[PDB]
RNA sequence: AAACUGCGAAUGGCUCAUUAAAUCAGUUAUGGUUCCUUUGGUCGCUCGUACUUGGAUAACUGUGGUAAUUCU
RNA sequence: UGGUGACUCUAGAUAACCUCGGGCCGAUCGCACGCCGGCGGCGACGACCCAUUCGAACGUCUGCCCUAUCAACUUUCGAUGGUAGUCGCCGUGCCUACCAUGGUGACCACGGGUGACGGGGAAUCAGGGUUCGAUUCCGGAGAGGGAGCCUGAGAAACGGCUACCACAUCCAAGGAAGGCAGCAGGCGCGCAAAUU
RNA sequence: UCGCUACUACCGAUUGGAUGGUUUAGUGAGGCCCUCGGAUCGGCCCCGCCGGGGUGCCCUGGCGGAGCGCUGA
């Protein structure tokens, strides 16, 4: 082509958006923003497809244009604004609050959350650089730059952002024994304790993780998000606890859970 | 030959058709925007001097100030030129344009009574 | 209309490529605007992204650096004495990068006599005008009379430089690309680099 | 003078070599400090890189290249250029139908620094990927082990 | 309404003529580069008529040319 | 000061420069209205630089059908490499000057062909295989054939412009305007394909 | 071994004509870049007719003119 693409076909969309085959040729094509377009959920899919508030891609316009929707505490009037991981969606006309966390199957989830928790979010530190008369900066995975960080914040750690002010409150460092969520790959949405981190200089670090049932897995280092210090998550978790069931016992859960009916 | 004579202080134009030769003999071989003495046009043109502001040729093509040619010439015109307004940004069209020296091959002589 | 692509060449084996597209715009090249010596004339270019390139056609001054003294002054470019790519660029007096130029030493002479209080480049007859008598024979205070003589011990100069200071023309080497930045900066030739390029110019004739 | 064979002045561009000295500097020693750097993947910088007088802007220990990407190997075949050699890599290509392999080979032109002097043809050499150094050269010689028929 | 200004028109659609280490696929690199936009930063950090500066130009009015044009 | 596996990195200090075809440091619009002549709250446009997003480009490694009635090719005119520069967004024979005489080839180079755009895929099939893949997704290319530009963050753009070669429309004969491999539709072609 | 009717292809005179692809040499539309050029458009001056302010002199408003003035586009 000559210059950038503005459309997204539907079959070429991310798999986790769960758009069906026969509704159209095109998919919502996320706007440029804090998140990669493969790693995000546009606001039109959260309102029309997941929450079933809207029914067409004109009612999402009519909802967002009444300024009823705050994404990380700022009002968003773009329906294809890419909301990504750990983003807080506050709808104040109804009274709900959501956080975008992955579930055990590699998609996002409708995770309703308490407005006492919706005042903060976690971010992962991505590059730390000095400059401009010797003033240090962070860059997180939301492109949030927070100048003057704590000197004990390094790369691959986790900060906790206050969402009304933009400032760091307290952090977690990258160590063994910390509770982490995988945000990419085939182990995506899984929660476990960091066991081990193997270094491959000139290539990617591999971080072996251990479940709460004993299921060990590994990822590359970039798909690792430190959620808690020790084993206590600093955010809430979804209905499943980040623990992937194999399909046999995932069947057993259904064929035993239907027997509570009557 | 016609003259589109315009008086700028009273703001009134007039198209005065002249079919002679001696009335227009003073206008030949002159450039655009030079103050000639419009005296041989008639009896009421005594103290009037008049500048030659422009003109069209017999096929309708306007005159331009830069070109010192007696006839027509193709020129590649961009934005900010005469005889052309663009429809796209940076669009430059080649058009044909009559030069600045007055001849008998004109249809209209735009004239401005400066005095 | 120049094109600095790689597909108009032969392969490493020697086979010629049949091309798979026409010339794209990002493959472009522009003509060499060779910088000559004259009063300043720069013409800005519009390059990718909307940025600016300062394509200089005539240059007359440029600030140079006496390296061993930490002295950067703006001089006057005189000449081109040697160019190590092509020597037809010397007869055409083209300023490119890494071409050896003659500059005017007078801003460095005024710095040397102000910092060290020593006459540099004067003749042996030493006609010393009174306007610089006050900087060569000033009235010093109690702590300044020892400071200047403390500076005066290591205020020696390699004798290859002082012969250039005699005639007023230093040798300098351009270190910035004038057809891309519009400036002709550089440094003064000192020491081993100076006595390399000196014998190159001497053997050139 | 054993370096300056060119028409311009060969100079290691980071090192300032015209510092002003005092009488204990001119009488003591004419000392040229040299620029060397450490390639970060466990390749030892040779003592010739730290003691030499050669000047090379594409040497991976003294010049302006950074080694990033694939680290490979091959054996030397032709050393007939200025500062660059030809190595051939040998591999087996699996043909699926016949369940068998076939001998295959590819050549690489590769830059050889002057710190690796006394290199004979026919010995294994590690190469490292950098930016394009010329039209065909994109690897730089990193360590030279000798063929087993040496002593 | 018009016209000036801004932005888009470089996407989408169509076809398969070229093209045989080329395109392309997987894998890496930019520590060798540009990036409208979006999102975050920064934007009294410079020691040296303002309680508001200057000239044009369309739309409009009015006079025309050419057999003829989204011409002027 | 902080960093990477590794900087000639990021910051710091010093001396200077800073393009008249100029580098930032706001002569801009709206809505509620005010607090003690000043001090104001939410926005909208801008904006150099940094980061991010969307990309693009240039590279690394490995891989493709038929042909030897194609066995030597490349090198004046860049072929392979070295040095210095020019150009370019930047890395590089990309290009120029001076050198060195190299670089690929039965492990099939080079040349020719293809009823060749490449993949994801499709048909058939015990196992192995064979053949198709113009065609709705990804990537490339191209708008009658070559070539050159303007504008712009992005185009060598054709529902932009300027030429030339090929066709071809109007004309009052001086001139003017073109580009369906977009959707329809027409002619031609053909065994062969829908509604202006 | 030796008799009838037709096609395929080549040689095939005709230095029969028309069109492609590689190069030898000559020519070279149009764009861009450079060095010039300078049709025109301002501005600042200088006097002349003159008001006010300050104190013969300075700044202002209307113009007018001329100069190979000296600059910008």
């Amino acid at each position: 082509a000559r210059g950038p693409k503005k459309h997204l076909k539907r079959v070429a969309a991310p798999k986790h958006w769960m758009l069906d085959k026969l509704t159209g040729v095109f998919a919502p094509r996320p706007s440029t923003g804090p998140h990669k377009l493969r790693e995000c959920l546009p606001l039109i899919i959260f309102l029309r497809n997941r929450l079933k508030y809207a029914l067409t891609g004109d009612e999402v316009k009519k909802i967002c244009m009444q300024r009823f929707i705050k994404i990380d505490g700022k009002v968003r009037t773009d329906i294809t604004y890419p909301a990504g991981f750990m983003d807080v969606i506050s709808i104040d006309k109804t009274g709900e609050n959501f956080r975008l966390i992955y579930d055990t199957k590699g998609r996002f989830a409708v995770h309703r959350i308490t407005p006492e928790e919706a005042k903060y979010k976690l971010c992962k530190v991505r590059k730390i650089f000095v400059g401009t008369k010797g003033i240090p900066h962070l860059v997180t995975h939301d492109a949030r730059t927070i100048r003057y960080p704590d000197p004990l914040i390094k790369v691959n750690d986790t900060i906790q952002i206050d969402l009304e002010t933009g400032k760091i409150t307290d952090f977690i460092k990258f160590d063994t024994g910390n509770l982490c969520m995988v945000t990419g790959g085939a182990n995506l949405g899984r929660i476990g304790v960091i066991t081990n981190r193997e270094r491959h200089p000139g290539s990617f670090d591999v971080v072996h993780v251990k479940d709460a049932n004993g299921n060990s897995f590994a990822t590359r280092l970039s798909n690792i998000f430190v959620i808690g210090k020790g084993n206590k998550p600093w955010i809430s978790l979804p209905r499943g606890k980040g623990i992937r069931l194999t399909i046999a016992e995932e069947r057993d859960k259904r064929l035993a859970a239907k027997q509570s009916s009557g | 030959m016609k003259l589109n004579i315009s008086f700028p202080a009273t703001g009134c134009q007039k198209l005065i058709e002249v079919d002679d030769e001696r009335k227009l003999r003073t206008f030949y071989e002159k450039r655009m925007a030079t103050e000639v003495a419009a005296d041989a046009l008639g009896e009421e043109w005594k103290g009037y001097v008049v500048r030659i502001s422009g003109g069209n040729d017999k096929q309708g093509f306007p005159m331009k100030q830069g070109v010192l040619t007696h006839g027509r010439v193709r020129l590649l015109l961009s934005k900010g030129h005469s005889c052309y307004r663009p429809r796209r940004t940076g669009e430059r069209k080649r058009k044909s344009v009559r030069g600045c020296i007055v001849d008998a091959n004109l249809s209209v002589l735009n004239l401005v009574i400066v005095k | 209309g120049i094109s600095r692509d790689n597909w108009h060449k032969r392969r490493k084996t020697g086979g010629k490529r049949k091309p798979y597209h026409k010339k794209r715009k990002y493959e472009l090249g522009r003509p060499a605007a060779n910088t000559k010596i004259g009063p300043r004339r720069i013409h800005t270019v519009r390059v990718r992204g909307g940025n600016k390139k300062y394509r200089a056609l005539r240059l007359d001054v440029g600030n140079f650096s006496w390296g061993s003294e930490c002295c950067t002054r703006k001089t006057r470019i005189i000449d081109v004495v040697y160019n190590a790519s092509n020597n037809e660029l010397v007869r055409t007096k083209t300023l490119v990068k890494n071409c050896i130029v003659l500059i005017d030493s007078t801003p460095y002479r005024q710095w040397y006599e102000s910092h060290y209080a020593l006459p540099l480049g004067r003749k042996k007859g030493a006609k010393l005008t009174p306007e610089e008598e006050e900087i060569l024979n000033k009235k010093r205070s109690k702590k300044i009379q020892k400071k200047y003589d403390e500076r005066k011990k290591n205020a020696k100069i390699s004798s290859l430089l002082e012969e250039q200071f005699q005639q007023g023309k230093l040798l300098a080497c351009i270190a910035s690309r004038p057809g891309q930045c519009g400036r002709a900066d550089g440094y003064v030739l000192e020491g081993k680099e100076l006595e390399f390029y000196l014998r190159k110019i001497k053997a050139r004739k | 003078a054993d370096i300056q064979t060119e028409r311009a002045y060969q100079k290691q561009p980071t090192i300032f070599q015209n510092k002003k000295r005092v009488l204990l500097g001119e009488t003591g020693k004419e000392k040229l400090p040299r620029y060397y750097k450490n390639i970060g993947l466990g390749f030892k910088t040779p003592k010739e890189a730290i003691e030499g007088t050669y000047i090379d802007k594409k040497c991976p220990f003294t010049g302006n290249v950074s080694i990033r990407g694939r680290i490979l190997s091959g054996v030397v075949t032709k050393m007939k250029m200025q500062r660059t050699i030809v190595i051939r890599r040998d591999y087996l290509h699996y043909i699926r139908k016949y369940n068998r392999f076939e001998k295959r080979h590819k050549n690489m032109s590769v830059h050889l620094s002057p710190c690796f002097r006394d290199v004979q043809i026919g010995d294994i050499v590690t190469v490292g990927e950098c930016r394009p150094l010329s039209k065909t050269v994109r690897f730089n010689v990193l360590k030279v082990t000798k063929a087993a028929g040496t002593k």
